């Protein structure tokens, strides 16, 4: 009932905004700067937080995605390489 | 920090897959390097290995190419090492 | 007609050849639609046309 | 701003339109005279439509939440 | 200047929430014509109560969750 | 998604394409052709198998995909829903005559008719005869049958095509042997003279457009 | 010219017309696109440009739910004499008895 | 809505039509693909923030469709793209 | 994160990589040539097959890799926006114009537009080809057209 | 014309007469393509281009919600 | 969705007045029902996917 | 019991080659398929039915004879797809 | 927070306020009764975050898998 | 100077005016760089060199 | 299985602590035994067949 609206002639689309985000396999630079925080980290705050719900479902994320992208990085050099071996016999 | 040797080892091992790019056509060209003697699952723990004993910064530092597209990259690396296949 | 056509796509494929004259349509239309095997409907708003 | 077990407390909470503050005031009508008995007899009404009110209300909290956490689950 | 007008605007907006705008006020009125409190009479053989006003009118409004208006005889 | 059935029907076809594509396609002729040029040039590595069959592989892709698109839009269409085994058999034995036709053009008939005869069930006797209509038989032999029959025939008008590139090289090959004959130069090898003649014979020639033009022409129809 | 947008909205709280008049202060009307439908009630169509559109559609949405906190329904009180029978609950008295009448 | 059925009137397809390149028909499908499974990913991601949404079995009921049919339609174009490639491999190997 | 779909592109892209250089590079010249002269010196076997892959490689790659690199940093632009599978449809094909452009340079305008006929003509009721003004056709050959005539 | 849309709709609260009216005032109201049913009941039948089908199913399946 | 709208109607007449044994015997009734209904659907939902799940995976 | 009919005849076809022997059994596979699907659903939605013991006993059979079935025709299929690609690798 | 970087409020919020709030008083049923259900949602929200992160890493280590 | 950076800060206990006065005796206070906002009020905007 | 056996050893909760370790030892022991010989044998595998 209360503030409804709809979009009748075309499909525009509004969820999201279309954007290079599109693009790209890997935000690169959002690892590159979680990683650097998880890392600069040498005595200051405090280590262990094992323990509290809102931090450890953020460490989720990174220690997912830098597994992944170290994965991926793994098969492509494999590729690049046969594609050199396969040239160089053939 | 308590997640700091996680990230170590990740470090060391995204440092060694960009320098198998550069070591294994090496192995390709020289004669008793090649596939026709060294065959099987030696081949990559030896090649893997090398590349670690000759990368040139501390493997325990995060890797400088995060920020860089990746394709652009592994070719200019096996260029180079082809290119020293060819020396040797 | 005064009014829209619309024909399937199936009655499409049907070919006509000759000389026409559009006198009175509804007359038309009824006897072709029996010779050629056309089925035909009207909405008030467009006519449309079935195999 | 709030989910769905909220609302379903509030139904309770809406729906019993004043019990909460009269439980409150005959109580203080009868601390000021024990003995009189009926205030006594008002009294054991409130309070055990009161103490019904309460159970109900917190049991019906638990199965909504038995029901979700089991859909839920099967996200896997 | 987009971005620093939407974030200031929000934060002063968030500010202000616990800010309580409602008061309560007492009106003190005199009864030029009869008595306030409930009235009771005793006779030979029977007993009578009558309420009184304040009596009444909180009997009346006694749980009311709506508003008031047009009393009829931000 | 859709029927369990049919995604598993849909990902054996995807599985099997190769083999298809090496055994009841054009691409079977065209990779013959190519081969035997560069052997009648006198090649041994020039130019690579590996770009060889890649052109071939593209050539085959324009010739095939029109079947293939209106095959694929017959199946995404929801007109109906079936309501018994010979309903839906019948609607499915539809959707590919398309190919059938394709393949009905280019086997030959003999060889054809002959498989098919070969797939009926045996008797004691010797099977009981029978002649069969059109409409089965001229349009309808099953694809089973069909596609070795093809496969055959296409291999067989490849090797025709090869011969007739061989013969004006050989015709080259023997005059420049007589010429060199006729100046008593008897020990050179004529190999030497001969390769290089071949190469600008072709080029002159411009033979790759050719070839390529006129084996697309054998299946499209162009203007 | 392609690029045009349409949309229907549909309000709870504030009229058509009280939503002109708030494009009419801000300075943000245009006449060659103004919404269409009764100023009476709460529900309107809009088209044209991106940007128009969307304002417009934000806008509304916003003002509803604001809007939403207004309180309307009230009680009254009124006050009737009878002429002709006593108000309360009425005892008489039997020769022993006390006997009593709703 | 629900109170109303839309139909069409006969379902004529000019995208029926092949007339474009194999290199648009292949552009079409990558970015159709694209966008349809960033627009998935953002609703699903915004039905678990909202509190309303993640706490009524109404609504859980139907998230957990949207995530099934997430993950089956993302495998099952991977599937078929490496079948494709793996056959231009296996020819040209060959 | 990224998108998954750019994954499965980019995974697809790099195991087709040495047939695409292998059939639409400069790679297919070199290769030959070299290959020719040593037979008309009439010593096999020496240079190596390896030594002269091995060279035409590299210099293919002088030629080559600035295209590509040009193509990745177009795509890694963050100022773009987008409303439809039109509107990116379009931005990816303008990626893809530098490669375009060396196909069309070094390839033959007839043969490329009479495969650009046959994707199509196979489906045409018709005989007229001016239906189209060339200027956008000229322009826009598809890459599998160019690729075979390249 | 082969584009045409056409929809049925069924409201529980205004009446088609009702709802004419509403069309006029907007000035949305198109004599060539008008609605077809019962001005006393509250079930039609329409049909017409594309954005005018759309704008009417929504227009009035949201005022039957309205009232 | 009648059995969805029906134990809402239930709570609310409970939620009138939560002592009435009739409506406390009414709804523990419809509160059971729904709370089976719930979990043979989705449990039903779930095999049937990983159905799916497991054809892709055995030709990937 | 009540409105309640069958079919007694079965449309017939010859069978006369291995293609006609193939879509037949596909197409009697998949009808087979979706019937049961179709009857599951159902059973599961009807509020008789999914809440007396006797009705659950019985749809807990339907649901693991569906899975079994469906899991032995990819199975089967997959081996002989499988075995034409081996021999013809060889 | 009070800071933004230029270039409503959350369960996670609403718990720690209602905790907080509670231990104040531990045996009061409206505090008691307000309690439950904070930290049954907050319970509830909690997994089926988790979950569905775990649900789409799985998805993109078989696309590489696949890939090998 | 591309390394400029802004942010937007609301304090919930202090203000303001408390604000400057710490800056002041620190010795860290920049007239090139004030803080801009409502003295009476703890809200204001901050830009400048990163540290 | 003797222990579970005799009346006094399977009623007496001084007895019952000692069976309950005695069922956790056993069942780690196995496990250990049968995980390292699974390693053992892929090791092998690994080796011989790539
Ligand atoms: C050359 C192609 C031959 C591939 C062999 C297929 C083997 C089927 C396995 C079998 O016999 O069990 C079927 C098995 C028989 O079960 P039945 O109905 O109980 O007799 O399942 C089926 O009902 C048929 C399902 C077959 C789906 C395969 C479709 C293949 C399409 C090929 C590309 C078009
Ligand atoms: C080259 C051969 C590519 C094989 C294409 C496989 C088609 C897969 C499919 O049908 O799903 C379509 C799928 C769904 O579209 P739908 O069938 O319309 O529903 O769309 C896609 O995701 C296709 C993605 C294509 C990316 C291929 C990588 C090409 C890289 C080459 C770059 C060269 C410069
Ligand atoms: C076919 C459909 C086209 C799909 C293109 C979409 C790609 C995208 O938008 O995401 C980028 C995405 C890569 O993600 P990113 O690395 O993070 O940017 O997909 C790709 O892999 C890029 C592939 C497109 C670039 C074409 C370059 C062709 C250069 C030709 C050089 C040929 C010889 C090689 C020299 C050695
Ligand atoms: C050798 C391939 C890998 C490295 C990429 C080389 C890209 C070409 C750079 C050529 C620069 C020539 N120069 C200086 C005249 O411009």
């Amino acid at each position: 009932v209360i503030g409804q609206a709809v979009n009748i002639r075309s499909m525009e689309t509004d969820i999201v905004s279309l954007d290079d985000r599109l693009l790209q396999a890997f935000s690169g630079s959002a690892i590159a700067t979680a990683v650097d925080k998880q890392t600069i980290t040498n005595r200051i705050e405090d280590p262990n937080l094992v323990t509290d719900p809102k931090e450890l479902a953020i460490s989720q994320e990174m220690i997912s995605d830098y597994n992944l992208y170290v994965s991926m990085v793994s098969t492509l050099t494999r590729k690049g390489v046969g594609a050199v071996e396969t040239l160089l016999r053939s | 920090m308590f997640y700091a040797l996680y990230f170590e080892i990740h470090h060391l091992v995204a440092s060694a897959a960009l320098g198998f790019a550069r070591v294994a056509p090496i192995f390709f060209f020289l004669p008793f390097l090649n596939s026709g003697v060294l065959s099987g699952a030696p081949r990559n723990a030896i090649i893997i290995l090398v590349a670690l004993g000759v990368w040139p910064h501390a493997l325990n530092e995060a890797p400088p190419f995060l920020s860089v597209a990746m394709i652009p990259l592994v070719l200019q690396e096996a260029a180079v090492g082809v290119m020293l296949g060819c020396l040797l | 007609l005064k009014e829209p056509v619309i024909v399937s796509k199936m009655a499409a494929r049907k070919k006509i050849t000759g000389n026409f004259e559009f006198h009175d349509p509804n007359a038309l239309l009824e006897k072709l639609s029996l010779q050629l095997g056309l089925i035909w409907y009207f909405d008030g708003q467009a006519i449309y046309i079935y195999d | 701003w709030s989910g769905y077990l909220d609302d379903v407390s509030a139904k309770f909470d809406t729906g019993v339109d004043n019990l909460q503050t009269q439980v409150t005031e005959a109580l203080d009508k009868l601390a000021a005279k024990p003995s009189d008995p009926a205030l006594l007899a008002a009294y054991q009404s409130k309070l055990s439509e009161y103490n019904l009110y309460r159970n109900a209300q917190s049991n019906t909290v638990k199965v909504f939440k038995d029901i979700d956490a089991a859909i839920i689950q099967n996200f896997r | 200047y987009v971005d620093m007008v939407v974030n200031a605007a929000t934060m002063m907006d968030k500010q202000n929430d616990g800010i309580e705008l409602g008061r309560q006020k007492i009106g003190v009125m005199r009864l030029n014509n009869t008595f306030v409190g409930d009235r009771t009479y005793n006779l030979r053989d029977q007993k009578m109560v009558i309420p009184g006003i304040a009596t009444a009118i909180e009997r009346l409004l006694q749980g009311e969750e709506q508003p008031l208006g047009n009393i009829v005889s931000e | 998604m859709g029927n369990d059935i049919s995604l598993i029907a849909l990902l054996a076809f995807s599985t099997l394409l190769p083999f298809i594509i090496a055994s009841g396609t054009c691409f079977v002729k065209f990779s013959i052709v190519f081969v035997m040029v560069r052997n009648a040039l006198g090649l041994q590595q020039i130019p690579s198998n590996m770009t060889l069959n890649g052109v071939a592989l593209l050539l085959s892709m324009f010739v095939m995909w029109p079947i293939m698109h209106d095959a694929y839009v017959y199946f995404e269409d929801e007109d109906v829903t079936f309501n018994d085994i010979s309903s839906l058999s019948k609607h499915v034995d539809e959707g590919l005559d398309g190919y059938r036709d394709y393949l009905i053009k280019y086997s030959d008939r003999e060889l054809v008719q002959f498989f098919e005869n070969a797939q009926l069930k045996r008797q004691y006797g010797e099977e009981t005869e029978t002649v069969k209509r059109d409409k089965d038989e001229i349009e309808k032999p099953s694809i089973f049958a069909l596609l070795p029959a093809y496969a055959l025939s296409e291999i067989k008008s490849a090797f025709k095509i090869g011969f007739y590139l061989y013969l004006p090289f050989v015709v080259v090959d023997l005059v420049v042997s007589s010429v060199l004959l006729a100046l008593g130069m008897m020990m050179m090898s004529p190999v030497t003279i001969s390769t290089p003649i071949k190469l600008v014979l072709f080029v002159a020639l411009d033979g790759w457009t050719l070839l390529s033009k006129g084996l697309i022409l054998q299946y499209m129809d162009i203007a | 010219a392609s690029e045009m947008r349409n949309a229907v909205v549909s309000l709870r709280n504030v009229s058509l017309n009280e939503f002109n008049n708030f494009l009419k202060r801000s300075g943000l009307y245009n006449k060659n696109y103004p919404l269409r439908g009764d100023n009476r009630k709460g529900t309107f169509y809009v088209s044209g440009p991106p940007v128009y559109v969307d304002m417009v559609v934000n806008a509304a949405t916003m003002m509803d739910k604001q809007n939403d906190g207004i309180e309307l329904g009230r009680q009254k009180i009124g006050v009737m004499r009878l002429n002709n029978t006593f108000v309360g609950d009425r005892t008489y008295n039997l020769r022993d008895q006390k006997m009593v009448i709703p």
